[PDB]
RNA sequence: UCGUGCCCCGUGUGGCGAAAGGGAAGCCGGUUAAUAUUCCGGCACCUGGAUGUGGGUUUUGCGCGGCAACGCAACUGAACGC
């Protein structure tokens, strides 16, 4: 068997030393297995599961705020495109000793 | 594909052909030398004609 | 008869705008005080909008279909008028003789031609006074 | 070498870090003083007419800049 | 706006799109 | 002395495009990827990557020219070469009609589709990843989730049904030695799976493992560098296993 | 709908007109 | 003034601006049993997330790969078809 | 991802050859028996690299002004071309 722990380049360099980069937006390390909380338990306490729903509630109600907004922002340019084509449709129809 | 030889061509690697012994020869004495030393807080020394 | 008029596409040829295709605002035929000489209150595009294809997402077409304005006091001699013409009503009287003595009343001026503008380019109405002039 | 004519430009100049030194040249026969302070690439010079306020503006340059008098001969 | 509503949209989408994502000589 | 030009010293030196690192050398690239992810070789980031490369875009991938360096003397290279290169003896076999030679040949592939065992051999680089024990043992949360999700997936062409086998065979000699050893601490039953905490000569190790039902691969993963993953962690944890088990005194493989 | 923005812009191939298109020049390699 | 202004683990919930790969990641599906979906027994459970995808998306996060999207179709090399010589020379 | 490939481009070919041709950048004062635009003091510059601070630009995303010649401390710009 083969047990371990126990010119080619036999050191690393330190550029493999240096630390790989984190997507976390405090640039910290993530864990490979983050501890869960009792939000995510099967059968979760009351607590808990409220504070947890409350949370993707708001999440939820505000997502759904922004996706009107722009749906409304949409609908008034596409009406503010449609209103100047009719503009230059009827304009073009109209020119045609010190 | 890169040389991976069956045996190297030299065996033992050289040593270093210019170490600081060979680098540093002696100080100069001479009286232009000496009036450096407190003049400019220079040393004058005589090296080997290949070191930079 | 006349064609330097209200709605009259021209294009300037002289200066920083050399090259961009302006539209009439107010034609003075007389002059000023300040301007001696036949000249024309003009709004036009600095930054043309980017070429549209058909596989490009929807917010990449709305970023590439952005108009920079800008306006503009200029002599006749230099502009070349073009037998184009741009009724836009959203721009009428937009700029006068004194929006050009005040910093923040060019600001609001150029607000409201960006947005005449941007409806009438979407409308894909007039689209050679929103192509750039290669020379 | 840079002549700066605002005091307030003057003094960021002299609270800069690499201001290494300054020195204070009186000229009597123009009736004039000179501030120069020694930076890294630059040496700023502020002239002023010979007056108390030039005096007590060496009061309100930075403490721990060092400032000397430019002598009358400059001995090598 | 009711909020389970909108989750349970959210879910069923995100359910839709992972199922998507699974799926002469 | 003479004057220096631009862009042949700092980050252009520095750094190394993916296509660049590929063409230096010489892979292809699922090799190339595989063997980033075996040797630990990270994505970067220059201040200006136009400093680097004046074509790249926000999605070109950069890596330390050091880096790249320090793979050009990988043993792996070679037994990719000779790989390959018995598989053109193979196919040169089979089209011949030598079906005997192509049999023989077929052995020294070494597939995992019959010896439940990555095609190329880790062992090298397990030291060379981690330096000690400890090293390892902080790193078994990612390789016992990796394995014990593996452990209940379908066969596929990436892992075949045998590789499966013996990550399941891994994982079930691991749970022997908790249980002899009364390592096995504390256990949740969560929404997504069931995790277990455990120590082991100081170290918590917590990793998560799906409940028994029919899982889902989608498209939205790269199954295959999940495999090249499956592969140095079943590597890692047969040696994991081996250590603990002559630790604690009892024969390996069980 | 098709985007009015999108506009067909063909290219003319004869003599003194625009840049000729990469053909398959195998014949005269 | 300009000194406050200076003066003043990792969670993947919140990922930064910049992508690393060919895209941002997305937010997280959400893992959550709805009120009217909750059970009362470990059996009827209803498990939520995908494992393998968590997997994946935690090595991305913390920068091992970068992200990729699968390309299903790759461009083909052109080709011209033509006809053998001797299937031209061919006669009957 | 049929993972072990594909795409783009065309111009050829390397070297030597000028202490008066072309060419990045240093001045003054002092100093030795004998060197000095080379040493010492003061005051600068060029080339290349890395990465900060201030300032600038941006919610009308990539500055503003002048009729203009053009100006202003900044004020994105790859391939391929002029």
């Amino acid at each position: 068997t083969y047990d371990p722990w126990a010119p080619d380049p036999l050191k690393k360099p330190k550029t493999l030393e240096q630390k790989p980069i984190s997507l976390a937006a405090n640039g910290k390390s993530v864990p490979a297995v983050p501890k869960p909380t009792g939000g995510y338990s099967y059968n979760p306490a009351f607590t808990d599961y409220q504070q947890r729903l409350m949370e993707e509630s708001e999440k939820a109600i505000e997502a759904e705020r922004k996706r009107l907004q722009e749906l409304e922002l949409e609908r008034q340019k596409m009406e503010a495109a449609a209103r100047s084509a009719a503009e230059a449709e009827a304009a073009e129809a109209r020119a045609e000793k010190p | 594909l890169s040389r991976a030889p069956k045996y190297p061509r030299k065996s033992i690697p050289h040593e270093p052909r210019l170490d600081e012994h060979k680098i540093i020869i002696h100080p100069l004495n001479t009286e232009g030398a000496l009036k450096k030393i407190e003049e400019q807080n220079t040393l004058v020394f005589i090296v080997d004609v290949k070191a930079n | 008869m006349k064609f330097l008029k209200t709605s009259r596409v021209c294009l300037v040829t002289r200066g920083r705008y050399a090259g961009k295709k302006v539209v009439i605002i107010q034609p003075v035929d007389q002059g000023t005080k300040s301007h001696p000489y036949g000249h024309a209150l003009v709004a036009g595009i600095e930054r043309y909008p980017s070429k549209i294809t058909r596989r490009m997402s929807k917010a990449r077409i709305e970023k590439r279909s952005k108009i920079k304005p800008f306006i503009k006091v200029i002599n006749y001699n230099h502009l070349m008028p073009t037998r184009y013409t741009l009724e836009l009503e959203g721009l009428k009287a937009v700029i006068n003789a004194d929006t050009f003595k005040e910093p923040s009343q060019r600001e609001e001026a150029k607000k409201t031609v960006k947005k005449v503008l941007e409806d009438r380019y979407n409308s894909g109405k007039n689209r050679w006074f929103f192509t750039p002039l290669r020379f | 070498p840079q002549e700066v004519s605002d005091i307030k430009k003057f003094i960021e100049i002299c609270r800069r870090k690499d201001a290494s030194s300054a020195r204070i040249k009186k000229n009597p026969k123009t009736q004039q003083i000179k501030f120069k302070v020694r930076c890294q690439r630059f040496l700023y010079t502020l002239v002023l007419k010979d007056s108390d306020k030039a005096e007590k503006l060496k009061q309100s340059l930075p403490p721990n800049l060092q400032i000397k008098d430019v002598p009358k001969r400059n001995k090598r | 706006l009711v909020p389970e509503t909108l989750l349970k949209k959210r879910k069923s989408q995100e359910k839709a799109r992972a199922e998507r994502a699974a799926a002469v000589i | 002395g003479k004057a220096k030009k631009k862009g042949k010293s700092g980050a252009a030196r520095n750094y190394m495009t993916r296509t660049q690192a590929v063409k230096k050398l010489q892979l292809s690239l699922p090799d190339f990827r595989k063997l980033c992810i075996w040797k630990g070789i990270y994505p970067r980031e220059p201040r200006d990557r136009r400093k680097v490369n004046k074509s790249a875009t926000a999605s070109t991938t950069f890596y330390y020219t050091k880096d790249i360096q320090y793979l050009l003397h990988e043993p792996l290279l070679q037994k990719f070469r000779e790989q390959k290169a018995l598989e053109k003896k193979i196919s040169r076999a089979l089209g011949r009609g030598d079906v005997s030679n192509a049999a023989r040949l077929e052995r020294n592939a070494n597939l995992p589709e019959k010896t439940g065992k990555p095609r190329y051999t880790l062992n090298h680089i397990i030291r060379e990843r981690y330096p000690t024990f400890q090293d390892a043992l902080r790193d078994l949360d990612d390789c016992l989730s990796m394995l014990f999700l593996f452990a209940n997936l379908p066969s596929t062409t990436a892992v075949p049904a045998k590789m499966i086998a013996r990550c399941e065979r891994l994982c079930h000699e691991f749970q022997h030695y908790l249980i002899v050893t009364h390592s096995l601490r504390k256990s949740f039953l969560s929404i997504k799976g069931i995790y277990y905490q455990a120590n082991i000569q100081g170290e918590d190790i917590l990793w998560l493992v799906p409940y028994k039902f029919n899982q889902r691969i989608v498209g939205d993963v790269d199954f295959r560098i999940m495999g090249t993953f499956v592969e140095f962690y079943m590597t890692l944890l047969g040696f994991v296993n081996y250590r603990l088990y002559t630790s604690i005194g009892l024969k390996y493989p069980p | 709908p098709k985007n009015p923005l999108l506009e067909k812009r063909p290219r003319n191939f004869g003599i003194g007109q625009d840049i000729q298109p990469k053909r398959n020049l195998s014949r005269m390699v | 003034q300009l000194a406050l202004q200076k003066i003043e683990e990792g969670d993947d919930t919140v990922l930064r601006r910049k992508q690393l790969g060919k895209f941002k990641l997305p937010e997280k599906d959400l893992e959550l049993v709805l009120p009217d979906e909750l059970e009362d027994s470990l059996r009827r459970l209803k498990p939520e997330g995908n494992l393998l995808k968590d997997r994946y998306r935690s090595m991305i996060v913390r920068g091992k790969l970068e992200a990729r999207r699968k390309i299903p179709f790759r461009k083909q090399a052109k080709t011209k078809l033509t006809e053998k010589w001797t299937f031209k020379d061919f006669r009957i």
